[PDB]
RNA sequence: UGCUGUAAACUGAACCAACGGGAGUUCCGGAGUCUUGUUUCGAGACAUCUGCCAGAUGGGGAGUUUGG
RNA sequence: AAUUACCGAAUCUUUGAACGCAAACGGCGCAUGGGAGAAGCUCGUGUCAUCCCCGUGCAUGCCAUAUUCUCAGUGUCGA
RNA sequence: AGACCUGAGUGUGGCAGGACUACCCGCCGAACUUAAGCAUAUUACUCAGCGGAGGAAAAGAAAACAACCGUGAUUCUCUCAGUGAGCGGCGAGCGAAGAGGGAACGAACUCGUUGCCGAAUCGGGUCUUACAAGGCCUUGAGUUGUGGCAC
RNA sequence: CACGAGUUGUUCGGAAACUGAGCACAACGUUAUAUCGUUUUGUUAGGAAAGUGAAGG
């Protein structure tokens, strides 16, 4: 016989995601000194829908730890976030609707 | 080699000698006299050519395939002592170059081309 | 002299200190790459009786290769034919690993000639030989009568022609008499004796 | 019409205005080519180009020489461009000379000069 | 259908002129020769096409510089 | 249509220089063989494609 | 002094030598591995000291073993 | 036990040393010192690890047959 | 000699292993040496900015080397 | 500061990549066909595929045959021999070696190791008509060993 | 069919000089075999891939 569809979609020839509009991947920052051992302020921009997902995803504006130099980064948004809202990361944070802090 | 401030090592800077010159690897005589010759190579004589000399001060040459319109205008200065404000050139569907000079109007297209043996 | 502590020692090698050299070694070899260039050799005893001198046109370098078998290289493990020719795992390549070091360094070198080569280390995934080989524009070597013999043309890729020692071993040249009648001078060579259909003229 | 012997017992000047004279009237001719033009004077084309290859030849041949006995001296031998040396054959190039092959070992010499091949007959 | 009234819907070009064998054998797409593997560093050539080969092979052109080489070989590379 | 490469342009034209009878006098030549082009070429009927 | 690893071996060998110096940082280190077991079954004095680049700057040389 | 700030609950700014001390112009502090050395974290002689042998299963696939 | 034959001296367009970077482009560079330039400048000359033309070098890898080139390492020492 | 070890950058001098591939050397490697079916076997250590040289290539100077009154590097020819060898669903089929008559033949040498010496060696400048197997000079390489002489 | 002619650009279209779906040179790895693989989710490569502003004397 011939090849099964789920054995050829193992290739990924036409099979791949579509990702021309996507924004990139959603991630939280970076686990470096500031986090631990204190906090980050950074504030909410922009909350924005991309195609192919289901949850809405904000872009938080950090400053850089060691340049003179602003940073962005893409996180996925929870229920209740808005724009201009102060957001705080590390160890130090206080506890509230997006606040990230250790378990 | 003390301190370093980047999180990342990169080759540092030395000295570099300059190359030097070789003597050249081309022995053959090459005339500086003779290179109009070679861009400009005969005119034309047909009828559309024959309009534009009596009306328009314009001479009409074949050229060099791979000249330009510079060096048609120094080498046309070159070989008859007279002054080109335009040159429009074409390639023809045979292949050849075809030249369109226009001379300042302190010359005469009829005179030079009655030099030229037209 | 020297040499004979060098060659008893170096027939120790599973001994405690020598099994401890030669961890270290292997440790530091896997973190390099495939083929390496050395300013000494490793075994210099080794290497001076396989024909290697400290002169102006030898150089040494390290090659690495993989252990184990060889895999059929056959799409999805298929095979057609006879049962017979349907193995895809079993089966051995009939060459050996030094002389796959050997013309691995020759093909990717060419403007050097290959000499000898000798085992160096060992390890679970990867073996190690180190290769010695001239340069046949070399004044020195072009002027010592003793190793001016290499500068030919009919000496140009020796390994790739299995004219070195691990070639001539895995070709069966270590074997004279009744033990290789049918492999001398070449396998080819015996099988057109054998098989060739002759005409003499008055038959 | 230039003639080879007269052309060779001159200067590099002279030389090139001949040059020139010649092209000159080469570029001339050309135009009679396109405006009709007689037989007699269609058979001077090929004279004219003739000459101007001989002159070219002329010039051609003693720059070489003259560069060729610039770089004899040992000095600069080192540096010649690979144009003006001998081509032969890329495999003789790179070949083993006669010099470099031929040599021996001293226990191969000193044994060549104590048993030397003799000449001799059998009655 | 697909006979006649299918060969007016072919426009385009899978192929051109190739710059190193002349062929119009380029594939525009993969740009690569069809005939001569350009531009890979070797030529294609396949013993199962003999005829290919010979049709290839040295001496169907000009031999423009061996001409002169074999003449110098015949004549022991004299000189003046 | 406009756009073509000069090197395509320069074959077309060798092409259309290629494409004439033979002179009179080759026919009166000594020894000759030549009565036709038999290379001639008509846009109608063979096509260069390039 | 006498300087190189065969001639070094061979007064070691024979009785000539009175001490002998031996660097310890050599690259191959079977190169003088065996030398001081060598030196003890002989009666030979020996030392092992810090620097090949040492003993060769003490000898006229780039580097010394012994 | 390495430490200078929780305005934020509806979006400010922040770099390219001030200053102090020494023997014109450099060097120290500001900006703690050290290194039996590992970039850091987690696992750890197990295995998410390498190769070689052995046994099961295996129309996913290959070859062949299916008397008179 | 527009005769023939042979060969020692030469010439040898664009490409191609093709190798400065590219290529359905007769395209675009960096270094260096030249040429032409009734722009301007100067006393018909000389000189010349921008633009234009020509020669030479400039791929990757490996080997040897530097009257002894410039460096890097919490590798081993020693001032 | 410096030295050594291990690595970089640039300048100067070189070399490899391509073509040809009848013969030759190394690997990889079928099926049709025969067996009156077919799977081991045969076709065949063949065709196709991937590498590499020359004017020939490869082989070659005994860890060889023999069992004699003994031969004596390699290659090739006749013969040994389609073999009272042997291999084989012991079927179809396959299948060599020593000896003997010859061709060729000035055919033989070199490292490492051992012993005695220990830079006597190599590269680079320069001078002898000379990029000398010569002299003079050079730390450059080399003592982690270049070179010489012998049982 | 024969002979002779015809395509003119500082600004129009392209290149010089953008990025896209994508490709694959180097580097590295693999393979008896490179004619194989990775190479844009910021993005080569166990990975030293930057070659010139201001300068002053
Ligand atoms: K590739
Ligand atoms: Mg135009
Ligand atoms: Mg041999
Ligand atoms: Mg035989
Ligand atoms: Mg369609
Ligand atoms: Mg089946
Ligand atoms: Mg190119
Ligand atoms: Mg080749
Ligand atoms: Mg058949
Ligand atoms: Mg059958
Ligand atoms: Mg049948
Ligand atoms: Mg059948
Ligand atoms: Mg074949
Ligand atoms: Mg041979
Ligand atoms: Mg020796
Ligand atoms: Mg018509
Ligand atoms: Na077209
Ligand atoms: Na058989
Ligand atoms: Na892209
Ligand atoms: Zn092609």
């Amino acid at each position: 016989g011939k090849t099964v569809l789920s054995c050829r979609k193992g290739n990924g020839s036409v099979y791949q995601v579509h990702g021309h509009k996507r924004l990139g991947p959603a991630k939280l920052r970076i686990l470096d000194y500031a986090e631990r051992h204190g906090y980050m302020r950074g504030v909410v921009k922009s909350i924005e829908h991309e195609a192919g997902r289901g949850a809405a995803l904000a872009r938080v504006e950090f400053r850089h730890p060691y340049k003179f130099r602003r940073v962005k980064e893409l996180m996925v948004a929870p229920e209740g976030m808005f724009t201009g809202q102060s957001v705080f990361c590390g160890q130090k944070a206080p506890l509230a609707i997006g606040n990230v802090l250790p378990l | 080699r003390k301190s370093y401030t980047r999180p990342q090592f990169r080759r540092p800077h030395t000295y570099r000698k300059p190359a030097m010159a070789k003597p050249s690897n081309r022995v053959t005589v090459e005339s500086k006299d003779i290179a109009a010759f070679n861009v400009i190579r005969y005119p034309l004589t047909t009828d559309k050519a024959m309009k534009k000399i009596e009306e328009n001060n314009t001479l009409t040459f074949i050229v060099d395939s791979r000249a330009n319109k510079t060096e048609i205008k120094k080498a046309m200065r070159k070989l008859y002592q007279v002054k080109a404000v335009k040159v429009n050139t074409l390639i023809r569907p045979d292949g050849l170059k075809k030249a369109y000079i226009r001379l300042s109007a302190a010359h005469d297209a009829l005179d030079t081309a009655n030099k030229i043996g037209l | 002299g020297a040499f004979m502590y060098l060659n008893e020692l170096w027939k120790k090698k599973s001994s405690d200190v020598m099994r401890f050299i030669q961890r270290i070694r292997s440790w530091e070899f896997r973190h390099q790459h495939t083929v390496v260039r050395l300013r000494r050799p490793t075994r210099p005893e080794k290497a001076r009786m396989l024909g290697y001198k400290t002169k102006q046109g030898f150089c040494v370098f390290r090659v690495r290769v993989r252990r184990g078998g060889r895999k059929r290289p056959v799409h999805k493990g298929i095979t057609y034919g006879k049962p017979k020719t349907s193995g895809v795992l079993g089966m051995k390549l009939n060459k050996n690993n030094q002389a796959v070091a050997e013309q691995r360094l020759g093909k990717r070198f060419g403007n050097l000639r290959v000499l000898n080569s000798y085992w160096v280390n060992m390890d679970s995934t990867f073996k190690w030989y180190e290769v010695i080989a001239v340069d046949p524009m070399c004044k020195t070597i072009r002027r010592d009568p003793r190793i001016n013999w290499i500068v030919n043309s009919v000496h140009k890729h020796r390994e790739q022609r299995g004219l070195t020692s691990a070639g001539r071993k895995h070709r069966g040249l270590r074997h004279k008499g009744h033990k290789a009648s049918k492999l001398r001078p070449s396998y080819r060579a015996a099988w057109r004796r054998n098989n060739r259909i002759v005409f003499l003229r008055k038959r | 019409h230039m003639k080879i012997k007269d052309l060779r017992e001159k200067s590099k000047d002279d030389l090139l205005k001949t040059l020139t004279e010649y092209k000159k009237e080469l570029s001339q001719l050309r135009v009679v080519q396109q405006t009709g033009g007689a037989e007699t004077r269609l058979g001077r084309i090929r004279p004219i180009r003739k000459s101007i290859a001989r002159i070219l030849t002329v010039l051609n041949q003693n720059e070489r020489s003259n560069l060729k006995m610039f770089y004899a001296d040992r000095k600069l031998r080192c540096k010649t461009p690979k144009v003006l040396r001998t081509k032969l054959t890329h495999r003789r190039r790179l070949a083993l000379k006669e010099n470099e092959k031929n040599r021996k070992t001293s226990r191969q010499m000193r044994q060549a000069h104590k048993f030397p091949k003799r000449v001799y007959a059998v009655k | 259908t697909k006979g006649t009234t299918s060969m007016g819907q072919r426009h385009g070009r899978t192929h051109i002129l190739c710059r190193r064998c002349g062929r119009n054998s380029y594939h525009v797409q993969w740009e690569r020769c069809a005939a001569c593997a350009y531009p890979r560093a070797s030529r294609r050539r396949y013993n199962w096409s003999v005829k290919a080969i010979k049709r290839r092979r040295t001496g169907t052109g000009r031999c423009r510089y061996l001409k002169v080489v074999n003449r110098r070989i015949a004549n022991h590379f004299k000189t003046p | 249509g406009r756009f073509k490469p000069l090197a395509v342009k320069k074959k077309y034209a060798k092409k259309m220089n290629q494409n004439k009878p033979v002179p009179y006098w080759i026919r009166l030549r000594t020894g000759n063989r030549i009565k036709w082009n038999e290379k001639r070429r008509h846009w109608r009927r063979t096509k260069l494609n390039y | 002094v006498v300087t190189g690893l065969q001639e070094v071996t061979r007064a070691i060998e024979k009785k000539q030598a009175r001490m002998v110096v031996i660097a310890n940082n050599v690259d191959p280190v079977e190169l003088v591995l065996w030398m001081p077991n060598l030196c003890r079954a002989n009666k030979i004095p020996y030392a092992i000291v810090k620097d090949m680049a040492r003993l060769g700057d003490a000898i006229g040389r780039k580097t010394a073993t012994c």
